């Protein structure tokens, strides 16, 4: 393994410089080493941009170079994006192939979401043939989503009976995603007044049924 | 597909094959098909293979009620006491799994499948099945129950492994449904729906159809089209005697279920006959018994044996030798008489 | 860029091996090699080694001996990472990288390959749509709920994979061994619920799919 370490976590702006910091860990940089530092798109997708100490991106933004900064990958990005949180990788490619270490992931400002979009319905009777119920209690793109989620059908909020879903961020901050109501069938006819009460950055989502 | 059983059973839609004596004589696709037989066994182990999920469930749990059925007539989950296993004999089990089933029976001249999943009682699906035991010991009774004796034999370990071989199928079940095609008048509809067409071209090659959809042909019936049931969802494995219309086929593999290992046998070999000394020989009078391989040795001497299968009295005079007579003879261990004045 | 079609999101048989393709289309890059990445749990790109293009070259790094294999099928632009030995302490990620600007440039897909054991059940999808009471705005939010998928995958298309602007979705999570999400979007007022904005849902290894078309309970 190896370590060219610098600031792992990373924090931007709108139009936000990433200084992509790795100082080597053993010392000094060169480009036989490859200290190189690549902006990465959504989902994990490391595309390496600012390529070993001599190169920039391919489409990019133009302030974005990896390159010699300390005695590692210093890696000056000046004019990101709004939504353009990626992890940017710091690769160390030692005259023969890109090895990584860390890579400091960066979220920054520009284009915050808002409360997560309800859609909160207990849903089609599938489920109470069954002998179940499974209402869809959620949101659609909060940001910042801190989500707070009652869930419990009959109204009040027990441990049981709720579920949530995965709430999914995407690149540009909307992070809204489902849950469940799921109890039984004539368990979900004995209460109807039902939801998944949700919050995310002052904006609250109704979950409620009607049954 | 063996961690779980059931992917190997979705991978095999099983069809029917060729029943040809099912009733008296009436031969088609029978769905209770004769595929393999599996007994190599010295654990007096009959195995039966065949084209129905008899130990596979329709999700693939293995539900003791539910022997799955399969034919053009869809598959279909039958009952799991109801698949008749007549040998000349009760079909007795060991167990099953999917296109297989292991048990001990004595056998006979026919063993029969007797299709009955719900769609009928019985249907006597057969097959000239050769099966004697043969069996291991001196002793000649097969009765596991009395404690007299322990030998070793080979019988089917009844584990639930993926496999051991794996037998399989592809080029796939271009299969026994014909009469598919709806009625134009010298056109013909197309009645798509149930499974693949397996069409073909006399008027138009939209008679070539493939499809769970329906189409139209004009001025060709039979006579001018072509219809035969040609689908998928089915790894076909063993399809004798009805041929696929692929020549060419990728085939797919599941196990073999009853893998065949080894075992003792609680063997009967009951106490002989009784032998007094005479004036210069000795006698056993064997009574009777189970067949036994009756074997009196003269044991270094030129070596005629007493020795054959017995079930009545007989008469065992070993005039014994300075080099002595064996009586090991039938189940239990030798007895070295040595002559004496 | 020479870019990845990935190799799917797999569960793990036991001490199984597979040549995991990331397709490195784009061109036939067989003087170009690669960096064969593999997608650590945490670290991100922490790459075993590298492929080739026509030499197929794998390096090698100090840990993916054992588990690791080098493919290269560079013939119509396929590199890819073999899972070789089945164990459940390896799933992670699987990508690729293509060597323009001489290191690693093509960044590729990324494919979740998860060891484990797993369910018998792959997921199912349904339909969950505007209600027989209302629930009846510019924003009529249905789709198709895609549950407990063991083992992998779990894909779902809205509008029937046709009308899917934007349906949000959860994708395969823990629950039992099986993965499990909802993917739900919305229609408009003339998005449904005649106009069928279906919520469909797959399961493509487990094979545990179905199309729920627009319409609601009323």
């Amino acid at each position: 393994q190896a370590v060219v370490t610098q600031e792992s976590a990373l924090t931007t702006s709108p139009g936000e410089t990433v200084t992509l910091t790795c100082r080597s860990n053993i010392g000094a940089v060169t480009s036989s080493n490859c200290a190189n530092w690549v902006q990465e798109k959504p989902d994990h997708f490391f595309t390496g941009l600012i390529g070993d100490t001599n190169n920039r991106r391919s489409g990019v933004p133009a302030r974005f170079s990896g390159s010699l900064i300390g005695d590692k990958a210093a890696l000056t990005i000046t004019g990101a994006q709004t939504e353009d949180e990626a992890i940017y990788f710091c690769a160390l490619w030692y005259n023969n192939l890109w090895v990584f270490g860390g890579g400091t992931k960066l979220t920054v400002l520009g284009q915050p979401k808002s409360s997560p979009s309800v859609t909160l319905f207990p849903p089609s009777s599938e489920e109470l043939e069954t002998n179940k119920a499974t209402l869809v209690c959620t949101i659609t793109d909060f940001y910042p989503g801190v989500v707070t989620v009652d869930w419990k059908v009959d109204g009040t909020p027990v441990t049981q009976g709720m579920e949530t879903t995965q709430p999914s961020k995407q690149s540009n901050n909307k992070y809204m995603a489902s849950s469940y109501l799921t109890l039984t069938a004539r368990a979900w006819e004995r209460h109807s007044s039902y939801s998944c009460q949700v919050t995310h950055e002052g904006h609250t989502v109704e979950k409620s049924l009607s049954r | 597909s063996v961690t779980e059983h059931f992917n190997v059973y979705k991978a095999t839609r099983p069809y029917l094959a060729y029943c040809a004596d099912c009733g008296d004589g009436y031969f088609c696709y029978s769905p209770v098909a004769i595929e393999k037989i599996r007994d190599e066994a010295p654990d007096g182990m009959l195995k039966i293979q065949v084209s129905a999920q008899i130990g596979l469930d329709k999700a693939g749990t293995h539900a003791h009620t539910k022997i799955r059925y399969m034919a053009g007539h869809d598959v279909q989950e039958s009952k799991r006491d109801s698949l008749r296993v007549y040998t000349s004999a009760a079909c007795s089990i060991h167990g099953t799994m999917g296109h297989f089933i292991v048990a001990h029976c004595p056998p006979g001249d026919y063993l029969k499948v007797s299709f009955e999943d719900a769609d009928s009682h019985v249907k006597a699906c057969k097959v000239q099945y050769k099966h004697d035991p043969l069996p291991v010991g001196r002793e000649k009774f097969v009765v596991r129950p009395h404690f007299g004796v322990e030998l070793p034999c080979t019988s089917y370990q009844l584990t639930t492994a993926p496999t051991d071989e794996e037998i399989d199928m592809h080029t796939p079940p271009d299969i026994p449904d014909r009469t598919l095609l709806s009625q134009t008048a010298g056109n013909v509809k197309i009645t798509a729906g149930g499974r693949t067409i397996r069409y073909n071209c006399t008027c138009g090659r939209d008679n070539v159809g493939t499809t769970s959809t329906d189409k139209t042909i004009n001025t060709c019936k039979i006579d001018q089209c072509h219809a035969a049931v040609t689908s998928h969802d089915k790894w076909q494995f063993t399809s004798p005697f009805v041929p696929r219309a692929d020549q060419t086929a990728r085939r797919g593999k599941v196990h073999v279920p009853f893998p065949l290992t080894n075992v003792t046998c609680r063997v009967p070999l009951a106490r002989a006959p009784d032998v007094t000394y005479g004036k210069k020989e000795v006698t056993l009078r064997l009574h009777p018994d189970h067949p036994t391989l009756f074997s009196y040795r003269s044991l270094g001497a030129e070596p005629h044996p007493y020795e054959e299968w017995v079930d009545k009295f007989s008469e065992r005079i070993i005039p014994v030798t300075e080099e002595g007579i064996e009586y090991q003879w039938g189940n239990n261990p030798p007895v070295r008489l040595w002559a004496q004045l | 860029q020479i870019q990845l079609v990935q190799s799917g999101r797999e569960v793990k048989n036991p001490g199984e091996t597979v040549k995991i393709s990331c397709k490195a289309s784009g061109y036939t890059f067989t003087e170009y090699p690669m960096l064969w990445v593999k997608q650590a749990p945490g670290k991100g790109f922490r790459w075993m080694g590298l492929i080739y293009t026509n030499t197929g070259e794998p390096t090698y790094a100090e840990e993916f001996k054992g588990r690791f294999v080098f493919s290269l099928e560079i013939s119509a632009s396929t590199a890819y990472l073999q899972i070789n030995n089945l164990t459940n302490e390896d799933t992670a990620t699987y990508f690729c990288v293509r060597d323009y600007f001489i290191s690693l440039d093509y960044w590729g897909q990324g494919t979740t390959l998860t060891v484990s054991s797993a369910k018998t059940t792959a997921p199912s999808v349904y339909p969950l749509a505007p209600v027989c009471g209302g629930t009846t705005g510019s924003s009529v939010t249905l789709g198709c709920l895609v549950k407990g998928y063991f083992p992998e995958p779990v894909t779902l298309t809205w509008n029937s994979g046709s009308l899917s602007s934007g349906v949000h979705t959860f994708p395969a999570l823990l629950q039992s061994g099986l993965y499990t999400l909802s993917s739900s979007v919305t229609v408009t007022s003339n998005t449904w619920p005649s106009q069928t904005i279906t919520c469909n849902v797959a399961h493509p290894a487990s094979s545990t799919k179905v199309d729920k078309k627009i319409e609601s309970r009323r």
